């Protein structure tokens, strides 16, 4: 499952979230 | 894990494993390396004790760590200075000259 | 304990012969002696073999037993050879040399000793400090 | 795998292998090489065993 | 168990002659000493033969067996040459000489009992902190 | 199997004479008790040859075969010389003395035995994990 | 102290017979000797054995008991040998030789007492400055 | 009995830069030190501190 | 074959004589045990010769081919001396010491069997996988 993933590392929430605030 | 100092004795194994003695002997082991160092010195008996250190090296682990960053920044899609957050990687330029890979990609 | 005293003076007697004939006191004597040495935790089951096992060597180490009437001076030195005459002759000598320097070594009774404690517990001491 | 550390004892191939002995000493090593390091020394038997990185 | 004991004192009488004139209940001694060293798993099939290998080991390591009037100083020391006068003369020694003070290499029932466990799982111990 | 065993028993035999004296069971009893090391896949069509030296091998390793009536003493010792008075005199040596302490090359049997397997398999094992 | 010199006395002369002809003010001596090297709270509870220990060892180191009517000039020399013409001949030799030039590995007592230590509290020494 | 001190800076300085990577901010706001990169105009490099107080 | 045995019989009499009174039978055997090891390609035209040295050297390793009267004692210990009260006196002694522990060095027979090897293959293995 990505959520935990996601929750856990900060590099992947960076990654993810880093184009979508930008635009 | 650079350092290791070994402590031999004699008679070592001549021991209940639960008694008093390994209670002693662990006692003033961590007592002695408690207070060691630079400017303190242990007395050892001769013919029946030694004392010896063993060590290692640290040679090219930064580097490594870097090579490894520098994968996952390859593989994500995205400029090193984003994910790495930290400048100076490269010499001091205009501004946006290294950040225009990035804005071409959010355009 | 005292049934323990009578299994190992047993124990030794079944293994070696010719032991019963020396009085009991002397042989109780000794496995308390031997009972400081011998652990029990690790040995377990095998304790009172390992006693009569341990009792034997430290009576055969190099000669402890002896007898009632031994002279006093034959703790220090041995008789190499006799001979009466011209009636018979005798030469004696050791029954085995160990190269190392190390007790247990000496007496087959030490040898099977140790080889138990190996394979029960092991030979080594690992510690670190508390 | 940059370093190793070889620990050899005397006896240590006459255990049967699945009986409690192997058992305390497998948790001993890793009790030991869980709390060495830097500052910390190990207890070894001379004439028995050694130690070797 | 109890027909292994018969079964294994039988495969060293078979073995061994002149055995069979010993009493019965010191065999089963020396057979229950040797069974705490060997162990039957590894060995599966050749229990019994591994047993009375290990067992004629232990009762011939130094000299062990003896016998019921044997004395005791016997145990210590041995007779090296012995002659009365001028009926008859002898000598005696060693069997075998072993360079490495290592005790299953004395005698040819240990070798064999060595090599049978090196044929059927080895001589190695490989292991790993749990 | 059962004529293996014939077989075998008739080709040590055959190599060695005076071996024909000795009762059958003790033959069947030492070819079996060979028959736990010599592998029979290496070997293939020289099985039988095989087992005859390793048979031999083990029955003259240290002397083991003895006899029925030898003294049970005699096991962990040797007479180095004899004399009756004024009759006849006798001294006595070893065979060989083997530098390495190996088995395997204190007999001229052991030593085919060696040359054959190198021969036909090797010594080695070169092994990966699985 | 009284009563342990009494209760060492008497396990000395428990674990060596014929030391009980010894007149009791010697061994009161040798005891005595004996308890400056001894420690007691390491020992504890064995307290009364490991001194006997000791002053055994002290007494059989290389021939000090002797006698009352021993000659001066036998304390630093022995006899290795004598003969009363065709009557009897008779020849001596030592009992042991330790390679390492260490004392307390001369006689059985002597290691017995450094195992004992060995398995209360140890050979070593590890200090560090005040 | 000697030993020796080599490439301890180094490493700690790795794991702070482990550290900044991870924090989401500038390295000059985190280590407070300049001197890092080579003398520049100024604002160079805070600009990405500014796009991301921004 | 079967000539080839032949040949190699009448080979190993020319070259050695007083083996012409041993029977036919034991020298068919020890020829076919030979034949086991020696190879025939390398060898070719002298396989023959080749057959009977190495035949030679299996019956002369370290006293095999013994005789039929032949006590099993011999088998594993040899004579060093013997006498005959006034009568006779004899001493007895090895042939040769090989400082190596390698077999085919020990009799001539083996050695120029080595150097004719030599000659014609060569003693060396060079390989390399599959």
């Amino acid at each position: 499952h990505v959520g935990s993933f996601y929750n856990d590392n900060a590099t992947a929430k960076r990654i993810v979230d880093v184009i979508p605030e930008e635009m | 894990r650079k350092q290791q100092a070994v402590w031999k004795v004699k008679g070592l194994a001549e021991m209940c494993d639960d008694d008093d003695a390994q209670y002693a002997a662990r006692l003033r082991l961590a007592q002695v390396d408690d207070n060691s160092g630079v400017g303190r010195a242990i007395g050892i008996d001769a013919e029946t004790e030694e004392y010896d250190v063993l060590n290692s090296d640290i040679s090219g682990v930064p580097e490594f760590l870097s090579s490894k960053m520098d994968r996952i920044v390859s593989l994500s899609g995205i400029h090193e200075i984003i994910i790495k957050n930290k400048n100076v990687g490269g010499v001091s330029a205009s501004q946006n000259t290294a950040l225009e890979t990035f804005y071409k990609l959010v355009d | 304990n005292q049934e323990t005293l009578i299994a190992v003076v047993e124990q030794m007697r079944k293994l070696v012969p010719a032991l019963r004939k020396v009085p009991d006191e002397t042989l109780y004597a000794w496995v308390e002696m031997a009972e400081l040495f011998v652990c029990q935790k690790t040995f377990k089951d095998a304790y009172v073999k390992a006693l009569a096992l341990y009792a034997l060597h430290l009576a055969f180490l190099d000669g402890a037993l002896k007898g009632e009437d031994e002279d006093l001076e034959s703790y220090s030195r041995r008789v190499t050879s006799f001979s009466l005459s011209g009636e018979f002759s005798q030469t004696f000598g050791e029954v085995t040399k160990n190269q190392s320097g190390d007790m247990m070594l000496s007496t087959p009774w030490g040898k099977m000793f140790e080889q138990l404690k190996a394979r029960r517990r092991g030979r080594f001491a690992l510690m670190t400090g508390l």
